[PDB]
């Protein structure tokens, strides 16, 4: 009942209105939030758990599914050239498309009653939930049919079956050099890249590769990068007009922006030539997920960072405290004390008024309240928790792309020059693609380089 | 559960021979410290007004929200040494490594 209702029954749990809020004047209403599916329903025995429906690996299961029967509905069954099965009904400029989803309450339609553009099928049910989003989604089909095509000439002999696996396994380790190369040194910085991610040596059979209850809202950091705007990028990196400067409320589920606006290219043409929002401790996230999250889509504006800390709630996290004490970190129980480890008494007197005590700040609020690290995005309680489950999620993956037997010495070779601004380039028509680090790398043309200075995955190592 | 395999499974069964559902699709999440419930095992703090955290009133999660969060969208800081793309390989990760499920 908790799309509409405001009453506290289960499973509902909606968040409160405070007196003179910003936008909710009617203090009768709410903002709508269904707790987490218990592991164990209805029990007595057990502290409530939740679940992860997912895959823990990065093994792209965003891309090819975490479940049998979606990950066969994904693929192009009517052969075998062991490809995923691309939209039936509408093309970007020749180039690939997700297909549709068939769902009874979909909310892409709402976005754009005119359009009739529903949903996208991936390999996670979140395909659709921004433009920017649904652009790396479809940049990956369009990799997975590319390699498993340039396999396909190289050994005719190969069956579907072979070329949807090897293509997955490349795609798979793509996924991973990205993220432990790229991402998380600049997530981190050096000293907790250093601490938290040693060089790695091998696989750990003894090494819990579970995401933890935590981790899911601790990530959830990346909500401070958010900028407020899809900006869209013409053939030249200039304001593609109608619409450069789209407020965000607009685009969540906007999938007939996709289709009916110009695909995916100027879309990741935005989002490598401009910044990523800044997290300040008086500037931590914007209006656009603060009270206009799913606006179009539903009868009540959500609180992205409030529903971050229900979240945590339901999920029954401990306090900031208790989570500094668990990483090794000094725990303030005074307004100064915090201050001092936050290096700002005006946010701890802000946060100490709300929570009483730094024992009940929300582990989310907390952790983006601290200062950066050096050449990071995290301050030191977060980049330990996000740092942690990184190292479990690689030293306890069995079939992570460095361990001895997953590829060969030369295949390793040949994975360890790949790039994302290379993966735009076969994909898509961009000719003009960030200069190495992608993550970094946000200024036209100072930060930019011609396709033809990147090397392509060299796929002679498969050759059988 | 195969002695010898390849490829991984889709649903991550079998990468950890030993104990095979670890890192699997639908199982419970690891906890790294024991949950924190108003009645030890299943309400979240906040559900029965006026029960204390650890000697203090619940906030409410917007009034939170209201007072650190909130900012003015023309005063936004844009990231001099951070693309986008950062701002969304995060998400697209995310969508890799977790998704908890609701009714
Ligand atoms: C696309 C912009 C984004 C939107 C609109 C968005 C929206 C959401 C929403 C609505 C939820 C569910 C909130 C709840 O009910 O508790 C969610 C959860 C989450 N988001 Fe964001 N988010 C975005 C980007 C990101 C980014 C960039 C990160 C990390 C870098 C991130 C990490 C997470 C995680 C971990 C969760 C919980 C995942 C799970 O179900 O296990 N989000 N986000
Ligand atoms: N748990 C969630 C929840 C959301 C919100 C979201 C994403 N997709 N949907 C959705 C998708 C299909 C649908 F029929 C209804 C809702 C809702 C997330 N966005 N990014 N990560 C998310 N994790
Ligand atoms: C409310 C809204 O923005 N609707 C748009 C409309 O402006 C546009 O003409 C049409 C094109 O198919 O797509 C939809
Ligand atoms: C089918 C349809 O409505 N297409 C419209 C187009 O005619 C219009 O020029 C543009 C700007 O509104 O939006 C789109
Ligand atoms: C399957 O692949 C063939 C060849 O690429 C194509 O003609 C057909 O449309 C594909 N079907 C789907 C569902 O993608
Ligand atoms: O992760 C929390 C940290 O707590 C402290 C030590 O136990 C470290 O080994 C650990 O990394
Ligand atoms: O927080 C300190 C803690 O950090 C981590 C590990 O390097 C431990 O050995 C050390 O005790
Ligand atoms: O429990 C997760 C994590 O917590 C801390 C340390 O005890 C680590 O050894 C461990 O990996
Ligand atoms: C990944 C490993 O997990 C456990 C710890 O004992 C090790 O120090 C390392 O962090
Ligand atoms: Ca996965
Ligand atoms: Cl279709
Ligand atoms: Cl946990």
């Amino acid at each position: 009942n908790c799309e509409t209702s405001c009453v506290q029954q289960p499973p509902c749990f909606p968040l409160k209105i405070p007196p003179n809020d910003p936008r909710i004047k009617n203090q009768a209403d709410c903002i709508p939030f269904f707790r987490s599916c218990p592991a164990c329903p209805g029990s007595n025995i057990t502290i409530r758990n939740q679940i992860n429906a997912l895959t823990s690996f990065v093994d792209a299961s965003m891309v090819y599914g975490s479940e049998e029967p979606l990950a066969r509905n994904l693929r192009n069954m009517s052969n075998q050239l062991g490809l995923l099965a691309v939209n039936q009904r509408f093309q970007d400029n020749g180039r690939a498309l997700l297909p549709f989803d068939n769902l009874h309450d979909d909310p892409c339609l709402l976005t754009n009653r005119s359009a009739r553009i529903p949903c996208f099928l991936a390999g996670d049910t979140r395909s659709s939930e921004m433009p920017e989003l649904t652009s790396m989604h479809t940049l990956l089909l369009r990799e997975h049919n590319r390699l498993a095509t340039e396999l396909k000439s190289l050994n005719p002999r190969w069956d579907g079956e072979r070329l949807y696996q090897e293509a997955r396994k490349i795609v798979g380790a793509m996924v991973q050099i990205i993220t432990y190369r790229d991402y998380l040194p600049l997530v981190l910085g050096p000293t907790a890249m250093r601490k938290y991610l040693p060089t790695y040596r091998s696989y750990n059979d003894s090494v819990d590769p579970r995401i933890a209850n935590v981790f899911t809202n601790a990530f959830r950091y990346g909500h401070t990068l958010i900028q407020p705007f899809m900006f869209r990028l013409d053939n030249r990196y200039q304001p593609m007009e109608p619409n450069p400067r789209v407020p965000l409320s607009r685009v969540f589920f906007a999938s007939w922006r996709v289709v009916l606006e110009g695909g995916i290219d100027p879309i990741l043409r935005g989002l490598m030539a401009t910044p990523a929002k800044l997290n300040r401790q008086n500037q931590i996230a914007v209006d656009e997920i603060r009270e206009r999250l799913f606006e179009q889509v539903m009868r009540i504006g959500l609180d992205l960072p409030a529903l971050n800390m229900q979240r945590s709630r339901d999920h029954g996290l401990p306090g900031y405290n208790a989570w500094r004490r668990f990483c090794g970190l000094p725990q303030p129980e005074t307004v100064g004390q915090l201050g001092t480890v936050l290096r700002n008494l005006k946010l701890a007197r802000k946060l100490m008024e709300q929570y009483g005590t730094p024992n009940n700040i929300d582990i989310w609020m907390g952790g983006v309240s601290e200062p950066l690290k050096r050449k990071g995005r995290v301050g030191p309680l977060l980049a330990c928790i996000i740092g942690t489950q990184f190292r479990k999620l690689r030293d306890g993956d069995r079939f992570w792309w460095e361990n001895e037997g997953v590829f060969s010495m030369q295949q390793r070779q040949a994975l360890a020059q790949i790039s994302l601004p290379r993966i735009i380039c076969d994909n898509t028509g961009i000719t003009t693609v960030s200069k190495n680090n992608i993550f970094m790398s946000n200024s036209y043309p100072r930060d930019f380089v011609n396709c033809s200075t990147l090397p392509a995955l060299n796929l002679a190592s498969w050759r059988e | 559960c195969p002695e010898q395999d390849k490829y991984r499974t889709i649903t991550g069964m079998c990468n950890n021979r030993r104990s095979p559902t670890l890192g699997a699709s639908n199982r419970a999440f690891v906890r790294w410290l024991p949950a924190e419930y108003e009645d030890g095992f299943s309400l979240p703090y906040g559900w029965t007004p006026g029960v204390k955290r650890n000697g203090f009133p619940v906030a409410l999660a917007r009034a939170v929200s209201n007072e650190i969060v909130r900012f003015p969208t023309d005063q936004l800081t844009p990231d001099q040494e951070r693309s986008l793309m950062f701002m969304q390989w995060g998400q697209l990760l995310d969508h890799d490594l977790d998704f908890t499920p609701e009714p």
